[PDB]
């Protein structure tokens, strides 16, 4: 399948002195590199989390990092310098940078930046842009970004090369782990739904990798229509929680089952009656 | 003690010799390095900037060169005139925008002494425009062998020798004056001037 | 993408208010203020975004800044210090690296104004021992009895600054150099061919700037107030 | 955006079995928020947090979980200190939910 490769830099800055960088990675929805602003190093979250890089490739990549983390800092404090009074502490910075992985040496590269929680630049091609709804006072910012053409060619390389030929070798090291199959365990439970009559079944599943499940409550074969799945909840251990309702009649509890299917399972699918 | 530092610290050189000035720096990111020249209580005239991984420039008599993995850059000057006398200054741009701060390096200071091809030492007595009681004496065209000192007696003044350019005609002369109030013959006396040195009168 | 500086030369008093100012006419938004010491590179003090924004460089104390318009950037010592004694410069820019320097300021913050003194300026024709030996004619400026030593001596033939043939002693020499605020000498010679000093119709000129008490600056003693001031001396050639 | 909170256990609750609870704080921000998980409303001790991460739509999530031994009397809560809330909000562990 395709796995997006997500890099997440959250940068606070809280007035003109005191600020954090914290960086999450992600392939799909296993992390493989954590960077705490109290952290010199990126630290790897997986055994092959330098994928195919030599050590040399790896060094030279991390130290690119190290002095862009300081330097991005002081820009953004000296952006706020240039914008003020319009734009004040505190201020929330976040980018969302990586590649999509297609088959056949096909993907695309992203890196997109949120302030305070509005999406309101990319990098595109050779340069930065504002996007559609991102406010006027963004153009000094851009054309200040712009003038850098030694960091301008960077992303460039990080977005067009170094990312698709990175994940590539993540995907390689990292196989045995993202093909990784978990299996589910279920079980019941019930409360009042807040309706005089009415109960409230609950079907618990935990532990399943990867992702995709199947989770119906039944009468028999009669797939109940009122079946809820909640929300996909991780788990500590890179694995899921899934729970899905069933609002009955208190009494009707008997002769409900709930079934649940995941490629773990290898077609021995869980029924658990009430 | 500081992010950019220039050796030599100072030089004197000949006319018509090269000479090369270094520039070190631990400024983070390095985008780019500029060399300006400085003449005395004059501003700062740019010569080159230096911009890649591995560059090279050249100006005229003036190359660079910058390596951004030694952190270092050379300027060569090629066949010194006395014009480059001057202060020499290393300048590292920590990025490619306006959001860059400059790490400027405490210069190196050039000195080219001049050719003299046809010296003819003298002292001159001039008089004053106005009151023609009041001269000066102007020793005048020695080589840059010749040593100028300070007077032993404090009520006579000296000045250091300085060097001069008719620019159309293409020629170089040095003097120093001596003032008082005392005659021409004896002004120099504590200086070591050429034995041929022409006295008039 | 010229950047023009004001005063070029500055004499000021411990405790006084000194205002540098700099004017940029490239509309860039961007200024920025720098002192040159010896044995150190510039240090920026101050810089500006663009009309009323001041942020403090290394070397903010002792500085305020003021950029009442995108043309305007200026440096305010309110209480004048001898520590600032030193050569300013201003630069502005774009969104670019690039920063374009003025020509750059120099201050001296004197302890005290008592001694200041302008110069007495004497023209001293060739000697025609010079022109027989040589064809060429050396004439000699003297300036003497000034305090402090912020003085530019210029040449000027018929009414135009000529510098082919000329040097200036690269520093003034103190006239008693065993006194604390010894009064300071200066000489400059302009040499010639014998033909163009023998032409009558050349007018020689030596000038010598002297920056001293500006006409507000407090002056207690019985002599003429030394104010900055032009003295000069003349001559024609003759044959 | 005010923060979502959700309490689950790890494996099937059985009275007297060590198991690991998770709490889970989604659509907050901005990303400045303290969460505790409480035995009988005092601070649990040595509770793991995930590194925080953000979402599609930039909001922020952060997965907390300790080891528990649920029984029949002893109650278990997270509770969650946000700017976006003038009191701190306590969620409890509901096997039955
Ligand atoms: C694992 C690898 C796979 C690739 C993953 C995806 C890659 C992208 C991920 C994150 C972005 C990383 C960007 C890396 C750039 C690194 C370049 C660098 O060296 O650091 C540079 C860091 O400086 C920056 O580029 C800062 C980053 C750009 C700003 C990011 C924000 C863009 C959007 C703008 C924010 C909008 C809100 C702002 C308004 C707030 C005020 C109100 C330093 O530049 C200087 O040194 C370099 C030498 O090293 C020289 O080439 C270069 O000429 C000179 O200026
Ligand atoms: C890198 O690739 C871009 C085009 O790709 C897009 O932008 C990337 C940053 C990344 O987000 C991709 O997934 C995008 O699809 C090249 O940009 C083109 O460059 C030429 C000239 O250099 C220009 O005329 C085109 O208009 C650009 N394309 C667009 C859409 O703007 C860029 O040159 C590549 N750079 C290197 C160094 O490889
Ligand atoms: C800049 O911001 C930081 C972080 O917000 C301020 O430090 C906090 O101050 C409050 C007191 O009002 C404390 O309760 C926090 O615990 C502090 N946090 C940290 C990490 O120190 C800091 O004081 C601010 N600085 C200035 C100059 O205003
Ligand atoms: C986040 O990390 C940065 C980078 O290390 C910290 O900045 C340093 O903080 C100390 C003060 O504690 C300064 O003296 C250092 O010079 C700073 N380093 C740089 C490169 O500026 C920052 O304090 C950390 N933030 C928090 C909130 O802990
Ligand atoms: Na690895
Ligand atoms: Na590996
Ligand atoms: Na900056
Ligand atoms: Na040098
Ligand atoms: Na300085």
């Amino acid at each position: 399948k395709n796995y997006t490769f997500r890099c997440l830099q959250m940068s606070s800055f809280a007035n003109r002195s005191w600020s954090r960088t914290d960086s999450v990675v992600w392939l799909g929805d296993l992390q493989t590199h954590r960077w705490s602003n109290d952290s010199a190093t990126i630290s790897f979250t997986k055994p092959w989390s330098q994928g195919k890089l030599s050590n040399q490739q790896w060094e030279k990549l991390q130290h690119m990092f190290q002095v862009y983390r300081v330097s991005f800092t002081r820009d953004i404090q000296e952006l706020v310098k240039m914008m003020s009074p319009k734009e004040d502490y505190p201020i929330e910075i976040q980018l969302s940078a990586g590649c999509e992985m297609y088959p056949g040496n096909a993907s695309e590269s992203f890196l997109h930046v949120a302030f305070q929680g509005k999406y309101v630049v990319r990098f595109w091609g050779t340069s930065w842009q504002t996007v559609p709804g991102a406010p006027s006072w963004l153009d000094l910012p851009i054309k200040v970004l712009n003038a850098d053409q030694g960091t301008s060619a960077t992303v460039q390389m990080l977005l067009n090369d170094t990312c698709p030929l990175f994940v590539r070798g993540l995907l390689e090291a990292g196989k045995s782990d993202l093909e990784k199959q978990e299996k589910p365990v279920a079980w019941l439970s019930s409360v009042p739904s807040s309706a005089h009559g009415h109960r409230q079944l609950v079907c618990h599943v935990s532990g399943f990798y990867p992702k995709p499940v199947w989770v119906m409550w039944m009468r028999g074969d009669q797939e109940q229509q009122g079946t809820h799945r909640g929300d996909f909840l991780p788990n500590a251990d890179e694995t899921w929680y899934l729970q899905a309702t069933l609002d009955v009649e208190a009494g009707e509890e008997a002769g409900l089952a709930c079934r649940v299917k995941h490629s773990s399972l290898g077609g021995q699918d869980i029924i658990l009656y009430w | 003690k500081t992010q950019v530092e220039q050796s030599p610290q100072s030089l004197v050189v000949r006319q018509g010799e090269n000479c090369v000035l270094q520039c070190n720096y631990s400024v983070t990111p390095d985008n780019h390095l500029r060399w300006f020249k400085q003449d005395t209580g004059k501003g700062l005239v740019s010569l080159t900037v230096l911009v890649d991984q591995k560059d090279k420039t050249s100006n005229g008599r003036y190359s660079a060169t910058l390596d951004k993995d030694a952190k270092h850059s050379t300027l060569h000057i090629t066949a010194t005139l006395l014009d480059d006398t001057a202060t020499y200054i290393c300048v590292v741009g920590d990025r490619g925008s306006a959001l860059g701060r400059l790490h400027f390096g405490a210069g190196t200071q050039l000195i080219v002494i001049p050719d003299i091809q046809n010296p003819d030492p003298a002292v001159y007595q001039l008089r004053d425009s106005k009151s023609s009681d009041k001269s000066v004496c102007l020793f005048t065209d020695f080589d840059s062998q010749t040593n100028v000192s300070q007077s032993k007696d404090s009520d006579v003044y000296i000045t250091d020798k300085c060097v001069l350019d008719m620019r159309s005609m293409d020629f170089k002369s040095n003097s120093a004056v001596a003032w008082s109030n005392f005659a021409c013959a004896n002004a120099f006396n504590n200086s070591i001037i050429p034995e041929d040195t022409f006295f008039p009168s | 993408a010229a950047v023009t500086q004001s005063p070029r030369n500055k004499v000021a008093v411990t405790g006084g208010k000194v205002t540098l100012s700099c004017n940029q006419t490239n509309n860039h938004n961007n200024m920025y203020w720098y002192r040159q010491d010896t044995g150190h590179g510039l240090r920026l003090i101050h810089y500006s975004y663009g009309a009323g924004s001041t942020e403090k460089g290394d070397i903010p104390d002792g500085y305020k800044a003021s950029r009442p318009s995108q043309e305007n950037f200026s440096l305010i010592l309110e209480l004048a210090t001898p520590s600032q004694t030193s050569v300013y410069f201003c630069a502005s820019g774009d969104e670019g690296y690039t920063q374009y320097f003025g020509p750059g300021t120099r201050l001296l913050v004197l302890e005290d104004l008592r001694n200041v003194t302008p110069p007495k300026v004497s023209l001293f024709e060739p000697s025609k021992a010079e022109i027989s030996h040589t064809q060429k004619a050396t004439l000699v400026c003297l300036a003497t009895g000034f305090y402090p030593d912020h003085v530019e001596l210029s040449w000027w033939v018929n009414g135009k600054e000529v510098h082919s043939g000329v040097c200036t002693d690269p520093q003034p020499l103190k006239e008693q150099p065993a006194l604390n605020d010894s009064r300071y000498s200066l000489s400059s010679r302009l040499r010639v061919s014998a033909t163009f000093w023998q032409n009558p119709r050349n007018h020689f000129r030596c000038q010598v700037q002297f920056y001293g008490l500006s006409e507000n600056d407090e002056w207690t003693q019985d002599r003429a107030k030394p104010v900055t001031q032009i003295v000069s001396a003349e001559a024609w050639g003759r044959a | 955006k005010t923060p979502q909170i959700q309490v689950y256990s790890r494996h099937p609750p059985e009275n007297g079995k060590p198991n690991i609870l998770n709490c889970y704080v989604t659509q907050f921000h901005p990303p400045h928020i303290e969460i505790q998980m409480l035995k009988n409303g005092k601070k649990i001790p040595k509770v793991e947090m995930s590194d925080m991460s953000f979402s599609k739509d930039w909001s922020f999530y952060i997965l907390a979980h300790t080891e528990f031994t649920p029984t029949e009397t002893d109650t278990y809560a997270c509770r969650v200190k946000h700017a976006s809330m003038a009191e701190p909000k306590t969620v409890y562990w509901d096997r039955d939910m």
